[PDB]
């Protein structure tokens, strides 16, 4: 089942699937400069992962990024927090509600912290739907 | 002939004629040069600006071409 | 950053020279830091992360 | 290295290829930078490694 | 609590999923890992700075616009105006613009 964000609004989803018929250089000409800085940055990591169609794929992430946070005020932190957030997300997913002790060894975090992590991503895993 | 393979986009024609021709979904030049003048006039809005450009490009309607389209 | 000078100048030290504005000079700094991070001038610099 | 016999011409000596890259290593670094093959000298060191 | 979240990294989390749903929709291998590294680049790219992200469908116009020119077939000017809720002036403008665009494509 196509259960996710573009499921709610196929119109945006179909637009994402329509960029293949339009080549890049003319389409980026009409775009604001900022997303042009995004796409190549998103491209930069992509070829480091040796994934095909770096230009084609990178566009798909950029439009979806603009789709949600378009209209929304978005802040970004930097530094050690990111992999802390990355570690938190893996902990939440690994957390099957039965391997909390396994995570207690996998991530080794204080018990109140684990609840805070578990609670916090729960909010993040509720507003989407 | 190097023009039968080129699409309709190489005419630089008027917007009225451009709108009229594509209402019937024409994509190549050859099918314009295939149909004669006695059926294309039924389309509303055209009769005064095709002959001049066709002569300028060395083409004329009414002639017969076999193996069309050649794909 | 003290490039080609005997010492680096802090935010206060550079404020007394051009402008006492703190956030303004800080955001010009951030402007430069992004402009360097674009993958149009960072290609060569990326090879020095291994050191 | 040990010495072995040569078919060789009078003005030539047989130099092992394994020794040659080590002896001339700065020369390969410079030539490979000049050819523009590696962006930095450390990249060239990686290539010769 | 909202002010506590003001500097919160919650935004970072919200994004991995934003990347997920398109990557999962596009069906690439391994959503999560690709999207997290994908985010880390943005973090380093955009750390500690004011950024205007094109908001409110502005990008989606360009994609809405491309499909509409594709479905413009010369006499359905009413049809695609209902189905996009657009108006005559909008239709005419987009039409002429994409027409010039393709003419630059067919012509050298």
């Amino acid at each position: 089942m196509q259960h996710d964000l573009f499921e709610h609004d196929p119109a945006i989803r179909q637009l994402i699937g329509h960029i293949d018929n339009i080549p890049a250089p003319e389409l980026e000409s009409r775009w604001p400069r900022s997303v042009v800085d995004l796409i190549d940055v998103l491209e930069n990591e992509l070829k480091r992962q040796n994934v095909s169609n770096p230009r084609e794929l990178a566009r798909k992430q950029a439009v979806a990024l603009s789709c949600f946070l378009g209209g929304r005020q978005f802040y970004i932190p930097c530094g050690d927090t990111i992999l802390t957030a990355l570690r938190d997300d893996l902990l939440y997913c690994q957390f099957n509600g039965r391997n909390m002790e396994e995570l207690r060894r996998q991530y080794r975090l204080s018990q109140p912290q684990i609840y805070q992590i578990i609670a916090r991503q729960r909010k993040l895993h509720t507003r989407r739907h | 002939d190097p023009i039968l393979l080129r699409p309709v986009d190489d005419l630089e024609l008027t917007v009225r004629s451009a709108n009229c021709l594509k209402a019937e979904a024409i994509h190549y030049i050859g099918d314009l040069v295939q149909r004669t003048e006695v059926e294309l006039l039924k389309t509303p809005n055209s009769l005064t600006e095709i002959k001049d450009v066709l002569a300028s490009r060395g083409l004329s309607l009414g002639m017969r071409l076999e193996n069309w389209p050649p794909a | 950053f003290g490039i080609d000078m005997n010492t680096d100048y802090t935010l206060e030290e550079v404020g007394k020279q051009f402008d006492v504005t703190r956030e303004r000079i800080r955001q010009i700094e951030a402007k430069a830091l992004r402009k360097l991070r674009h993958p149009s001038r960072s290609e060569v610099l990326r090879s020095f992360l291994d050191d | 290295s040990v010495i072995t016999v040569g078919y060789l011409r009078l003005h030539q000596c047989g130099l092992p290829k394994k020794m040659a890259l080590e002896l001339f290593k700065p020369f390969i670094y410079g030539k490979l930078e000049l050819r523009g093959l590696a962006t930095t000298i450390k990249a060239a060191k990686k290539m010769v490694e």
